[PDB]
């Protein structure tokens, strides 16, 4: 299936915010012996990875590379919008 | 050099107004030849490089709308720029004092600067033609473990290549660990 950049971004953001369970990150009994400041600092950050090819059906990314002259951030741009992106070549060789 | 907010200096012969803080950066590199002219599809034989006592080192200030080229600069890669139009002499050696010559506070006094122009563009050369220079594309320089772990406190320049284990943000000062 061919998605649009805005739809992909919104779906990713919604899925990321959906499964944000603090109890999962810090299970028992480690939190049982923690102060408030350390607990809050530990819970302050997280991350998540998603593979679109694992969804039903598969998805393919398509876009136009655009290098804006304001922030120096290469983006994939379409009519719907834009998106931050990172480009690398083979075997740890920079683009 | 990294990309951040930078302050230029007083232009030569212009109004004495404080340069505004604008995002910009600069690079340092070494030349490989003299002035070169286009010839057909390719470029003509470049003029011989002057046997000058000055070190073959140049500094290029990138600012304005040229910041978009930041992501395509990496050490050890052969880069050739191009100035569209006629090959005006004295264009790839030093900044023209008469024209816009604004440098940051850390680069104003340098004797080797070359501010890029908007109409100029940059391209990557071919591997086979300049394979001789590309032979020095080994691992990036890095100080020894003893140098990084010796006590001293002289010097604050180190380099290595590591693998991230864990990341954690610090808040009360803004710091990421």
């Amino acid at each position: 299936s061919f998605p649009t950049l805005a739809t992909l971004k919104e779906e990713g953001q919604r899925k990321a915010w959906a499964s944000f369970d603090p109890k999962a990150l810090l299970p028992l009994p480690e939190a049982s012996y923690l102060p408030s400041c350390q607990l809050n600092r530990r819970l302050a950050w997280s991350w998540l990875c998603l593979l679109p090819s694992a969804f039903c059906p598969a998805q393919v990314l398509l876009g136009v590379l655009v290098a804006s002259s304001h922030k120096g951030c290469l983006q994939l741009r379409d009519q719907s919008g834009s998106l931050p992106c990172l480009l690398l070549a083979k075997h740890s060789q920079p683009l | 050099e990294a990309l951040m907010k930078r302050n230029f200096c007083v232009p030569p012969g212009a109004s004495p107004e404080v340069p505004k803080p604008a995002l910009s950066f600069y690079v340092l590199g070494s030349w490989l030849g003299g002035t070169q002219r286009k010839e057909g599809t390719g470029w003509g034989l470049p003029e011989p490089q002057g046997n000058d006592d000055n070190d073959q080192k140049v500094h290029l200030i990138f600012f304005g709308s040229s910041v978009r080229w930041f992501e395509f600069l990496h050490p050890g890669q052969v880069y050739r720029l191009v100035a569209p139009g006629p090959a005006t002499p004295m264009l790839f050696e030093k900044d023209g004092s008469s024209c816009i010559s604004r440098r940051p506070l850390e680069l104003a006094g340098c004797a080797s600067c070359l501010t890029v122009q908007d109409n100029w563009t940059l391209e990557l050369e071919s591997s086979q033609d300049i394979q001789d220079v590309l032979d020095a594309n080994k691992s990036l320089p890095e100080s020894s473990l003893t140098d990084l772990l010796s006590d001293n406190f002289t010097d604050s320049l180190v380099s290595f290549s590591a693998e991230i284990l864990s990341r954690t943000l610090c808040e009360p000062r803004r710091c990421v660990k």
